[PDB]
């Protein structure tokens, strides 16, 4: 049933601020948290994000953390800033200055146990909490150190539950600094040790998204967060709306995670939306869905093979149409689909599409070429840390090199894990 | 083809029609087996604390 | 008479057990409430339909069923539903998180918290029976709960109730209406450690019924409720002669008397004869010789395989409706010179027929017509083995890789039983080809 | 575009149909053990049937029959003829034949083949007879020669009439066998490839010494090494229908057609139509189609006689163009469209 959400730094905030925004707006829910739709499958599933409140309001089981107030001060000031439970807003006054090393051991560490308590606070509520679910970036200092460390802590006092990441990639096409491959290489190593499924957002892949297919020539972090707060909406529909399929991060974990460190997954959405009026075809959605230009991590999907897909169609359509087309691509490229996991493919219907369309796919692939990402954030970690550029930002907070070391080794090992399964 | 032992209710009738001729473990084993599974679940509990606390 | 106890576990045991009381309720002329004004002894009795229903001094009669889900989502449907009155609470038994598509967390780990309790609600069923022949399990391969916390049930019911027989009503798993990328695995470890505790299985392929539906029914995408309303006419053309006076298959222990001649080879192949729509205007109703017939084609069985390529063990035939010995008889002979049945050695070449006069009753807003008659054929053939091999080889193709191996040890299995099991259903693959070729 | 399967790579006329499929460029193959295939060109022992037609999305189809075996192995097609009433013991077109298992392994028919082997020393005629199973042949006119040979090896034999009067082509006074092809579709349509072989001895026969069995067995490798005079009169040892026609219309004044192909068409179309209910797969969720070879002897009075019928054959190589390209129209975008026919279609509905 219930999932705690929790949104970290700069980044986690902005993006998790958009996607309370967003699905609000599908359940009907409006700022104050006061209910004005038209049907009941609003409500069905409501319960799994959302605590009811005195006067049945509708209060977001979210935690909203940073070292800094400014990104939370602005969240409480956005549209649907006031939705939010006042006693989850949880924040210091240091910032982490993009350092892992802050967020995770020093200016984090003082601020986490006021977290979990709130986590607590929220866990303590629900009949039935299956787990938490986690929007940060990895190359800063918040969402990246502290958000690991969190994730860290949760996992000891609550072992058996499910741990799931939205998790931005930095990208140098997208960049705040030069440290941010440092951020993301010590982040991968927590979140292959300590995420049950993890989203790979890559700011690279938005940005070219943004660029290239929906025209923008200087995009904007909001342009990005459009593109990212529509995909969320599509990979948490089943989690939100009544199906024949349940609200269940168990269940997809079962199915999508062969072996426990490929976790990776590898998002997708159709059509392209921008801040149209035709009609898309479920033979569209569907070759879109699966189009390199629709993936959201910087990968190419030819360039490996798909262990598993989670597939979501969202408006009024011929589910006999979706299963052909689905049934079409499947038999059309089974080369890049494992033969050693019969089915691996699964898909799921909702008549409810997202606002301003009438039709959408939303596309959740495990392929081993998500290994590109990891090589490439690789590739910019090595290049600084053979002269040990910038280090001294990471020793002065007590780190060493060694730390720095294992971390790469690590995030080799899982390239190599996934290349593996490439040739196997 | 040879019809044979057939009975008749008000319900229904059966018979037989032949063409040719012929030409469990213990409560204690399974409670045992139950909680080994148990054993090795919670030293696996107790082998990721003991990394979380490392 | 005899009391038979009918269990239903995980989502597809429970959504075919309503199914299927549904339609005992419609036959037996049994209302919602429970009232069977028929019933002119109050408060008791023993006639064939009290082998499924009891009766209370009020003159309600009530299912001798246990619905038993690890999540609440699908036997709450059940309190709240049509048939609500119908059921005494404490036969609904339901847990707070489900085994999540893994055989070890129903078997192992969430099992172990709920086995007991459904023991002792299943044992206040058997305490109001003069003499149990046994159970009636349903359940699915693929579910997590269905497959694990079945082969549980199943190994303590041999040691409660050792001298009494056990059905299985089993869902093999199709990729058409799946629900885990794992159900392979889930087969394999609930077949291997059910096989000793189950003396008469009815395997449904979920393809089978699924392809009936569209084919017969056109129904481009066929529901669970489409499915199951299908299954349960076959499933109450099986116990018809539990429930019914006559003379064939009137106890369990008869099933595996007249089926199952091999303890391990206890699958027998369903077909079932004429399914048609509702919506269809004009119908040709089909007579004794077309329903007989139709009963060698594979569209119509349960499980797709070839029966010509295997051998026989035994035949049963079960009609309901307008059907009399003599035209049986003629339809057989007529059949066994255009088709290819062979029975093994040493059986003999033959078939039980069993005869009810009330052709098969449909529940109002189905997609069944009515027909004047019908016939279940209950034929124990080596040609089932085919979804043996299906399901092995799968399971042979994700094991090589132990890819998902990892969920099942977390709950604390271990690798072995895996590779147990497979050797278990390699073993009997091999039997069947001993027996059939 | 449609996907296919190989899963025999020692298969001429398969291989041939493998490439003719992918020049089309609609057609595009798969790993061997990839389950999306439209089309298995499957293994010959132990072909998986009861993994096919259970792929959602995709109408499958596959190069052999389930069943067919039956016919093609020497000892199930005596088994066949002699107890289907559509053949019946009375079937005056396959040679007199019985089961024999060695007596290392002990049903079995040696019993009964006493019984006539005795009416022909007593009754004078010719007692020649073969001995083969499913290399190692022995033709001699007393039994226990026969019986001896089979019990020094350990599978099960038969033992047939040897043709002791056959057609002998001149000049030559040579034996020869016949084989054709045969193609049955998904519909279980009937096809006769235009186009048959006579497999000649290039040795002249010799009803004295049975021993040497070069001028006996027409086979085409026993021809080009343990024989004098392999490829003296045609190339190859095979002589085709053109020629082998003209011959007939030389010296015997007759044609292929009115003395020989009548009894090929009205034997292949009797075996094929016998085993239909068994192996039909009209109404099955996968289907089949297969090619055969079936082997002839033409006795002196110009009567036709089966041998075997070949479930897996090669096709003669002048002929494996247009054979291969055959199959893969009538046998395979039959079913599967892309985007003067070589086969005489074996029908006859006689009312009665
Ligand atoms: N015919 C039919 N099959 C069903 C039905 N419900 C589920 N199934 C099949 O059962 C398999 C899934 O098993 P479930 O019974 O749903 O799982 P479960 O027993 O509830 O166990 P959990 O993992 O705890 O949910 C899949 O093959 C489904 O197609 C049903 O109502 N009718
Ligand atoms: C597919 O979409 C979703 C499905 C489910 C979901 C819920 C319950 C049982 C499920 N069994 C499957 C499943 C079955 C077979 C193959 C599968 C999956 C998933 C990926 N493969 C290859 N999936 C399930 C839950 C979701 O959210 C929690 C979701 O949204 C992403
Ligand atoms: N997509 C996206 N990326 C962001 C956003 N804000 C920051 N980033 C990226 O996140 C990284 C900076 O991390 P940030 O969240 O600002 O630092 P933190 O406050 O310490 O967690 C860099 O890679 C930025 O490009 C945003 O709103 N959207
Ligand atoms: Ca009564
Ligand atoms: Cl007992
Ligand atoms: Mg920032
Ligand atoms: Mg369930």
């Amino acid at each position: 049933r219930e999932i705690v959400h929790i949104q970290a730094g700069q980044c986690g905030n902005q993006i998790g601020a958009k996607f309370w925004e967003v699905i609000s707006d599908e359940h009907g829910i409006d700022p104050t948290g006061s209910y004005h739709g038209d049907s009941d499958l609003q409500l069905e599933r409501i319960n799994v994000y959302y605590n009811e409140a005195t006067g049945n309001k509708y209060v977001p089981r979210a935690i909203l953390v940073d070292l800094e107030p400014g990104t939370m001060d602005s969240v409480r000031s956005g549209p649907f800033g006031q939705i939010f439970r006042p006693d989850n807003f949880v924040f210091g006054q240091s910032g982490a200055g993009n350092n892992w090393a802050k967020g995770h051991y020093t200016e984090g560490a003082e601020l986490v146990d006021s977290v979990l308590d709130v986590v607590r606070k929220e866990s303590e509520s629900c009949d039935c909490l299956q787990g938490f679910q986690l929007t940060h970036s990895l190359g800063g200092g918040t969402g990246s150190g502290m958000g690991t460390l969190l994730i860290s802590k949760i996992r000891e006092e609550y072992p058996d539950r499910i741990m799931n990441t939205f998790s931005v990639m930095p990208s140098p096409k997208v960049s705040d600094t030069v440290v941010e491959p440092y951020n993301a290489t010590l982040s991968v190593h927590q979140l292959v040790e300590n995420t049950d499924e993890t989203y790979c957002i890559d700011n690279e892949a938005l940005y070219d998204i943004c660029f290239r297919t929906l025209k923008l020539t200087t995009p904007t972090y909001g342009d990005l967060n459009h593109l990212v707060s529509a995909t969320m909406s599509g990979v948490t529909t089943c989690l939100r709306f009544p199906g024949q399929l349940n609200a269940d991060l168990r269940k997809l974990a079962v199915n999508m995670v062969p072996f426990p460190r490929l976790h990776f997954f590898m998002p997708g959405f159709a059509p392209l939306t921008s801040r149209q009026y035709r009609a898309l075809t479920v033979p569209e959605l569907t070759q879109q869905m699966f189009d390199s230009k629709n993936m959201m991590a910087a990968c190419d999907p030819r360039h490996g093979r798909y262990l598993t897909v989670a597939a979501i169609f969202r408006g009024r359509m011929s589910m006999k149409e979706v299963d052909e087309q689905m049934l079409n691509v499947q038999n059309k490229n089974s080369s890049y689909f494992v033969e050693w996991i019969p089915n691996n493919v699964k898909t799921a219907v909702c008549d409810i599409p997202p606002r301003g369309l009438k039709m959408s796919a939303t596309f959740i692939g495990n392929s081993t070429a998500i290994q590109e990402l990891f090589k490439r954030i690789s590739e910019q970690f090595t290049a600084m840390f053979r002269r040990k550029a910038f280090l001294h930002w990471y020793t002065g907070e007590g780190m060493d090199e060694m730390e720095f070391t294992e971390a790469e080794s690590n995030m080799n090992d899982l390239v190599s894990e996934y290349q593996q399964y490439q040739d196997a | 083809m040879e019809v044979i032992e057939l009975n008749k209710c008000t319900s229904g009738q059966s018979f037989e029609v032949i063409l040719k001729p012929p030409s469990d473990p213990s409560l204690e084993e399974i409670q045992k087996k139950l909680e080994a599974a148990e054993e090795r679940r919670k030293y696996q509990e107790a082998e990721l604390l003991k990394h979380l606390a490392e | 008479m005899r009391e038979c106890i009918s269990i239903h576990v995980g989502q597809a045991g429970v959504q075919i057990g309503n199914a299927c009381w549904e339609l005992y309720c419609l036959e037996h002329g049994i209302q919602p409430d429970g009232q069977m004004p028929s019933d002119k002894t109050i408060g008791g009795g023993d006639d064939s339909f009290n082998t499924f229903f009891s009766e209370t001094g009020a003159g309600k009669h009530v299912p001798r069923a246990v619905f038993v889900d690890l999540e609440p989502t699908v036997i709450d449907e059940v309190r709240t539903g049509t048939y609500r009155q119908l059921f005494h609470p404490e036969q609904l038994i339901t847990g707070k998180e489900d085994a999540a598509n893994n055989y070890a967390r129903g078997h192992y780990t969430i099992g172990k918290e709920i086995i007991d309790l459904v023991l002792d609600r299943i044992r206040k069923l058997a305490d109001q029976c003069t003499g149990l022949q046994g159970f009636l399990v349903f359940h699915s391969f693929g579910g997590g709960t269905g497959s694990g916390f079945t082969s549980l049930l199943m190994e303590r019911l041999s040691v409660d109730y050792g001298k009494k027989s056990k059905l299985e009503f089993s869902i093999y798993p199709a990729p058409q209406v799946s629900t885990a990328v794992v159900e392979p695995y889930n087969s394999i470890l609930t077949t291997h450690t059910t096989l000793e505790h189950s003396d008469c299985a009815f395997m449904v392929d979920n393809e089978a019924i699924y392809d009936i539906c569209r084919r017969n029914l056109d129904i481009e995408r066929p529901t669970y409720t489409n499915l199951n309303r299908l299954i349960s006419q076959i499933v109450s053309s099986i116990t018809a002669s539990l429930r019914f006076d006559g003379a064939l298959n009137v106890d369990l222990t008869e099933f595996q008397t007249n089926l199952v001649p091999y303890p391990r080879i206890h699958f027998p192949l369903a077909t079932y004869a004429p399914v048609i729509s509702a919506e269809k205007a004009y119908h040709e109703q089909l007579s004794v010789a077309e329903i007989t017939n139709a009963c060698f084609e594979p569209a119509n069985q349960m499980v797709k395989c070839d029966p010509r390529h295997g051998k026989y063990m035994a035949c049963c035939l079960l009609y309901r409706g307008d059907v009399v010995p003599k035209d049986v008889n003629a339809a057989i002979a007529t059949i066994k010179t255009k088709r290819s049945i062979q029975f093994v050695d040493w059986c003999p070449t033959g078939f039980k027929v069993g005869i009810n006069y009330q052709p098969p009753t449909v529940v109002p807003g189905g997609d069944l017509a009515k027909v004047q008659r019908a016939v279940c054929m209950l034929s124990n053939t080596t040609a089932i083995a085919e979804a043996w091999a299906r399901l092995d080889h799968k399971f042979d193709l994700m094991y090589a890789k132990r890819a998902f191996v990892h969920w099942y040890v977390g709950e604390g299995m271990e690798e072995g039983e895996f590779s147990e099991a497979r050797e278990d259903m390699a073993a009997l693959e091999k039997d069947y080809e001993e027996v059939g070729v | 575009m449609y996907t296919f399967v190989v899963r025999d790579e020692n298969s001429s006329v398969y291989a041939e149909v493998s490439r003719l499929l992918l020049a089309t460029g609609q057609w595009k193959r798969l790993r061997k053990d990839n389950p999306r295939f439209n089309l298995m060109l499957g293994e010959r022992n132990r072909l998986p049937f009861g993994r096919l037609g259970h792929e959602p999305g995709l109408v499958q189809l596959v190069n052999y029959y389930r069943g067919a075996d039956k016919l093609c192995r020497k000892a199930s097609l005596v088994k066949l003829i002699k107890t289907s009433p559509e053949l019946s013991e009375s079937c005056t077109w396959f040679p007199e034949s019985y089961v024999i298992y060695p007596t290392n392994l002990k049903t079995d028919e040696r019993e009964v083949f006493l019984a006539a082997y005795n009416r022909r020393r007593e009754g004078r005629e010719g007692n020649v007879w073969i001995a083969k199973s499913s290399e190692g042949i022995l033709i001699s006119s007393e039994a226990s020669e026969l019986l001896d040979f089979i019990d020094e090896q350990g599978q099960v034999h038969v033992i047939q009439k040897y043709l002791e009067k056959p057609l002998l082509l001149e000049p030559g006074h040579r034996k020869f066998d016949i084989r054709s092809w045969v193609l049955v579709d998904h519909l279980y349509n009937i096809y006769l490839y235009r186009e048959g072989v006579l497999r000649t001895s290039s040795e002249p026969y010799n009803s004295a010494n049975f021993q040497d069995k070069t001028c006996h067995l027409t086979n085409h490798c026993i021809q080009k090494e343990y024989s004098k005079n392999y490829g003296r009169y045609e190339e190859g040892n095979e002589m085709f229908f053109e020629e082998f026609n003209q011959y007939l219309m030389d010296a015997l004044n007759t044609t292929l057609e009115n003395s020989i192909l009548l009894q090929i068409k009205h034997i292949i179309r009797s075996c094929l139509m016998c085993i239909e209910p068994a192996i039909s797969t009209k109404h099955l969720h996968y289907q089949s189609f297969q090619l055969f070879g079936f082997d002839f002897m033409v006795d002196e009075e110009l009567k036709v006689w089966l041998i075997e019928v070949n479930g897996a054959p090669a096709c003669a190589q002048k002929l494996y163009a247009e054979l291969c390209q055959g199959i893969v129209d009538v046998a395979i975008s039959s079913v599967f469209p892309l985007a003067t026919s070589i086969f005489i279609k074996l029908h006859h509905h006689h009312h009665h």
